[PDB]
């Protein structure tokens, strides 16, 4: 059983469920930008990416 | 939050084996959809009672933080009853298998 | 105004059509106005009974008539 | 939550006006008043 | 690229960087000298010795 | 009618078919419109 | 549950440190109607004095031309009317209903002079007085009481239930929940007690400022809506 | 006629539905996502919308970075991991898996 | 403190689980 | 900062005695009060009748 | 029992050194008999408030055991705060002087 011990596998156990009551809330919340928009000003992106707005 | 005593009583009835036979008899001519809808309706009735009665009524536990303290206490009770118990068992397991702190040991030096 | 027509059943609106007239108070001064029950009953031909709101005590009209 | 707040304000500010049958930007499409002349 | 990595844990509640438990043979106390007398306070559960 | 602040919001919107379309226009067809009662108003237009 | 009521008054409440107290009874208990969800047999019963109502009923039946109903109801109602206690409609509510539904001023004045201001009409009285069903009158009374649910309703007293099982579960609870160092923790003393105590102190000190700052918008909206309607 | 039936309160007072929240748009979530894709600044993972967040999550899931490591790379992190050690001890109740772990590293 | 009142009614009270609200 | 709430004394005496007193009081809340107040009620009745 | 929050506030004022100067100034032209009578009157006023208001009023803590539970909780709080602290100190003292259990050792055998 030299090469067969790393083959005994067990699955993970995390459940991705959380109720989402929005009736409790009436205000918006902030949200992150994850990536830059390349669908606009695509040709100039290497040239303006280093600047801060 | 409300009716904690009734919830304890419900758990006691559920753990009673006589009630298991009673539920076996009640399950005759019954569907999983019906059972699920009944449970969902019960939970909705509870939360709707809260949403309505909080507008005009105050419980004995009312405080300047409202139901936030009751929900925090529910969470803390759950934590200490279930999760810390599991932690105790995991601690004894790790101490018997590797020693205390065995899961945080550094890799073997090469 | 809202599209919330009270059910004329006695469990909801006691004594709807027992007499031939309805009355209402209007405005901040609460002026009185009397309306024939037939003029009112014209609404319940446009009322839609699939839709029921506010403890299932109010039905909704069809949007054409309401508008 | 944003949508909830928007509708919750729309209710109070539109549902009891008698002047907003719809939005004013689309009042061209309404029928004409027989009482005006 | 052939040496192994140490486990990483970092959160608001707990971490594994304030101490070192050592290897399997050469172990050591994770807590430092000033809080070793008060180890009971850094635990959710504590099962004392038999004596 | 009942008092509109006593009335449930989703029930009011189910009754009303016009302001349904007003909400869909700004909050279903877009994701970045402000949560104000009137996004089509002149102040909002000129600010944009 | 829906918020019933015809009132435009934006009403909020402040709480005290005292509990609601009702007169002692060995058989009844007071509770909230929406939280109890009581049934007709859960409601408590008492005997009500007939004659003041029976006079008016005889008059009304002599006008309407149905005396069989008066005789039946009076033979039922001798030795008082046994009826569920907190299922009623007030004189003011009934008069509002009559007026909006088109009963004449003579009839309304008859009601006013006949009954006192604090009289309480029960569903059998309503049913016999208007030739309706006691079921419908019961439902109407219940809706009108739920419109004012601040008033507690009187139910039949029932002993507690499942005390032994609850004792077992609560023992299990403490046995697993206090067998730990959670309440003696550095985390507790550094985060749980300071954060919680600070939130509590700030809430106690700015209890009313916060509520007012939150309710400003709702108050303004309700005012605007009422003015537009008017 | 007298009332004798026991009238429940559910025949009179109906509770509102609050367990699952309202949908003022009256449209399903996948359709919202679809329309967001053609809205501006709302393409797949670009923007600051919830659709952008969901697409970023799906993108990193579809990527490899969160997949498990291969057998060539298990002794880099996984065999010295608290999850691994606890699971080994748990699924070998009365035993001590340090030696088998050493042999798995050798493998 | 003294029990004031002109009443001969022996009155006792039962409590609820709700607080007084004004 | 103690073991008071995790004690054999606690689990053997404090929680059982207290829980039993609580359960009995909850179940016989009204019986007890009535049995106590019987005498006072009778005395007040007697006094009022004598006065009248 | 009642006014526990006010009692905590009273202790805080008492431990404040500014209030010590205030009391020093208030003690001008004052007698020990007057001070003792004032304190006794305060305590009587508290207990009389209880005796009167319990007849018609119920606090948020009202329970089927009444004020017995509040008084038990006061006792338990006092015990755990003061007496168990003293026990801890005495334990450390005995353990440093004789060893753990040194006070229960048997006499030296003859
Ligand atoms: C930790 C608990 C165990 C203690 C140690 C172990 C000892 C065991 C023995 C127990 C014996 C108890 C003694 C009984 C004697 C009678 C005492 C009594 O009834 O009056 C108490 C007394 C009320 O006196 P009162 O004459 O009735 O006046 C009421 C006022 O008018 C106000 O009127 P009101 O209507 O607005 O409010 C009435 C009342 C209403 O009270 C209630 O109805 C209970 C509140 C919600 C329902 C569920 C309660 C249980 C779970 C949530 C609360 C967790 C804290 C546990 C509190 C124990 C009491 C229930 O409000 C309160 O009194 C507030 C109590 C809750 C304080 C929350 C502090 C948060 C910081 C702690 C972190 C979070 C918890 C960590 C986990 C701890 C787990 C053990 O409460 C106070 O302590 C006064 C607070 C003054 C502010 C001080 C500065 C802030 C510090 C906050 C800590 C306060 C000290 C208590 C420590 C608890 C937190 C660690
Ligand atoms: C060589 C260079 C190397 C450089 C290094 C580079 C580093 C690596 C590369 C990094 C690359 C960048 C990647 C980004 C960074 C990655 C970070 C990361 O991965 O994270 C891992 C890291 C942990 O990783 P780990 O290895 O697992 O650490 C050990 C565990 O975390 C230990 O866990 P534990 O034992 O401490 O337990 C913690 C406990 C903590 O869980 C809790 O806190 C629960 C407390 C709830 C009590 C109250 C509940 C009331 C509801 C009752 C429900 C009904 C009752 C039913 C009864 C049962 C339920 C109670 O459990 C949870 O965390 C569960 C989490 C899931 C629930 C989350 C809930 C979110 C809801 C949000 C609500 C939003 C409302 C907005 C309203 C806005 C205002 C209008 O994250 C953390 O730090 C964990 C803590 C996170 C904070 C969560 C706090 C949520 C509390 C929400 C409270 C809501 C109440 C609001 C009240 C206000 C309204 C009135
Ligand atoms: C894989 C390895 C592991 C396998 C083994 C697993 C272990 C299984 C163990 C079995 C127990 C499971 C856990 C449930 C425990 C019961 C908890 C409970 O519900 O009681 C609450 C029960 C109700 O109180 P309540 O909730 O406040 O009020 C509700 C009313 O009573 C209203 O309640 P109710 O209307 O629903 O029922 C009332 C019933 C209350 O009586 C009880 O407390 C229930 C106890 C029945 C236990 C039966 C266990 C069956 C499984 C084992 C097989 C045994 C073979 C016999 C089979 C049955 C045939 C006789 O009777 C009475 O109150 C008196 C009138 C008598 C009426 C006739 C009752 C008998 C019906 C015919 C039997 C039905 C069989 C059901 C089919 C089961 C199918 C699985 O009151 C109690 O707490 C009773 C005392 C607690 C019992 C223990 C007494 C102290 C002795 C402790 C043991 C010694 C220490 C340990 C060391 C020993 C070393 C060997
Ligand atoms: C040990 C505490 C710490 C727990 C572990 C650490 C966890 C820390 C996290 C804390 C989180 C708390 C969870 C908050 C979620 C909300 C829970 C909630 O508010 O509803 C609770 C729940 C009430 O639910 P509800 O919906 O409000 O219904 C009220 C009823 O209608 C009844 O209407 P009512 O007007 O007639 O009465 C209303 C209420 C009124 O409650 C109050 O206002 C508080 C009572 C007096 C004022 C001072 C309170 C603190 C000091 C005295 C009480 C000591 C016990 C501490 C209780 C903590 C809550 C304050 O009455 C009660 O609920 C009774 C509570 C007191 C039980 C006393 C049991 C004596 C046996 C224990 C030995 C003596 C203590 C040993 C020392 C422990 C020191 C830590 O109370 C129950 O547990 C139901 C009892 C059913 C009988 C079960 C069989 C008897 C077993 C008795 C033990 C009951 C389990 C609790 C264990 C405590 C004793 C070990
Ligand atoms: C391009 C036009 C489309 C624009 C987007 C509009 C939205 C279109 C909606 C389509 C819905 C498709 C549903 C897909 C469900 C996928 C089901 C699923 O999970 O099965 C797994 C399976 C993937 O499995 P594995 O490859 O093994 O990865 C396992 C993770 N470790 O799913 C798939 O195959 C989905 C395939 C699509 C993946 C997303 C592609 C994202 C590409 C990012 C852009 C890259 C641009 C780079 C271009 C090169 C530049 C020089
Ligand atoms: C506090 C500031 C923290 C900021 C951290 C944010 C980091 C954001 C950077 C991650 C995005 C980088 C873009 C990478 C694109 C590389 C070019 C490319 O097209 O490669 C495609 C390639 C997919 O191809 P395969 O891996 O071969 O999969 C095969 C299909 N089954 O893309 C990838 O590898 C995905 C890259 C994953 C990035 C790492 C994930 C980091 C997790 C961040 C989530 C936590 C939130 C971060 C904070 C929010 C910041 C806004």
């Amino acid at each position: 059983l030299l090469g067969h011990t790393t083959s005994v596998t067990m699955g993970n156990s995390d459940i991705f469920f959380l109720p989402k009551p929005s009736n409790l809330l009436k205000i918006a919340l902030p949200a992150f930008v994850f990536m830059p928009n390349l669908t606009i000003f695509t040709r100039a992106f290497p040239f303006y990416a280093h600047t801060s707005a | 939050g409300f009716h904690f005593q009734q919830y304890i009583a419900m758990a006691g009835r559920a753990i009673n084996p006589v009630q298991w036979t009673r539920a076996w008899r009640r399950m005759e001519g019954k569907s999983a959809t019906e059972v699920y809808r009944d449970a969902l309706a019960w939970t909705n009735n509870q939360f709707a009672q809260i949403s309505r009665a909080s507008q005009y009524r105050a419980w004995w536990w009312q405080n300047p933080l409202g139901m936030g303290l009751v929900l925090y206490g529910t969470y803390k009770a759950w934590h200490m009853i279930y999760m810390v118990r599991k932690q105790k068992k995991t601690a004894q397991l790790v101490a018997a298998a590797y020693g205390q702190g065995g899961q945080w040991l550094n890799p073997v030096p090469r | 105004m809202l599209n919330f027509i009270p059910k004329r059943c006695p469990s909801v609106s006691l004594l709807f059509g027992k007499r031939p007239v309805q009355r209402i108070e209007v405005g901040q001064a609460r002026h009185q106005l009397e309306i024939p029950v037939e003029t009112i009953e014209k609404i319940y031909e446009g009322v839609d009974s699939r839709l029921e709101y506010h403890n299932k005590d109010y039905n909704a009209m069809k949007w054409k008539d309401f508008m | 939550g944003k949508i909830h707040g928007a509708v919750w304000r729309m209710k109070h500010l539109f549902a009891t006006n008698f002047k907003m049958v719809g939005h004013p930007r689309y009042a061209y499409a309404l029928p004409k008043n027989p009482l005006l002349q | 690229h052939e040496q192994p990595y140490r486990a990483f844990s970092l959160g608001f509640t707990a971490n594994n960087l304030s101490g070192n438990w050592g290897d399997y043979i050469d172990r050591q106390d994770n807590k430092n000298a000033l809080m070793r007398p008060a180890r009971m306070m850094f635990t959710d559960v504590f099962i004392p010795t038999t004596k | 009618n009942p008092p509109v602040w006593k009335v449930n919001t989703n029930e009011w919107l189910d009754s009303d078919q016009y302001w349904q379309a007003f909400v869909e226009k700004h909050h279903f067809y877009s994701q970045y419109q402000p949560g104000v009662v009137d996004p089509e108003a002149p102040q909002e237009v000129e600010a944009f | 549950y829906a918020t019933l009521g015809s009132g435009w008054s934006f009403s909020k409440v402040q709480y005290t440190k005292y509990r609601i107290t009702k007169p002692w009874t060995t058989d009844t208990t007071f509770d909230d109607i929406i939280l109890s969800q009581p049934s007709k047999e859960d409601f408590a019963k008492f005997t009500k004095e007939a004659p003041l109502f029976l006079r008016f009923l005889k008059l009304v039946t002599d006008v309407e031309g149905r005396q069989e109903a008066f005789i039946q109801f009076a033979k039922r109602c001798e030795n008082g009317l046994t009826v569920e206690k907190d299922v009623y409609v007030t004189k003011k509510e009934l008069v509002d209903c009559l007026w909006k539904n088109g009963y004449t001023d003579t009839e309304i004045n008859a009601f006013e002079i006949a009954f006192p201001a604090d009289y309480k009409f029960h569903y059998p009285e309503l049913a016999v007085l208007f030739d309706l069903t006691e079921e419908d009158c019961y439902k109407y009374c219940i809706r009108q009481r739920a419109a004012t649910p601040e008033e507690l309703v009187e139910l039949k007293y029932t002993k507690p239930k499942n005390l032994v099982s609850s004792y077992g579960l609560c023992f299990l609870g403490v046995w697993f929940g206090l067998s730990n160092t959670v309440l003696s923790n550095a985390w507790f003393y550094s985060k749980t007690f300071p954060f919680g105590a600070v939130f509590y102190m700030l809430g106690s000190y700015f209890y009313r400022d916060i509520r007012e700052k939150l309710w400003k918008e709702e108050k303004s909206l309700i005012h605007t809506a009422q003015e537009n309607k008017n | 006629k007298t009332l004798e039936r026991n009238v429940p309160m559910k025949e009179i007072l109906q509770p509102l539905w609050v367990v699952e929240p309202p949908n003022f748009l009256r449209q399903p979530v996948w359709k919202q996502f679809w329309e967001a894709q053609f809205a501006n600044r709302s393409f797949f993972f670009f923007g600051n919308a919830w659709t952008s967040a969901a697409a970023f999550a799906f993108f990193i899931w579809w990527s490899r970075v969160f997949d498990p490591p291969p057998k060539e790379r298990l002794d880099r992190y996984w065999l010295n991991s608290p999850k691994f050690r606890i699971l080994s001890a748990f699924h070998n109740p009365g035993k001590r898996p340090g030696l088998k772990i050493s042999l798995m590293t050798y493998e």
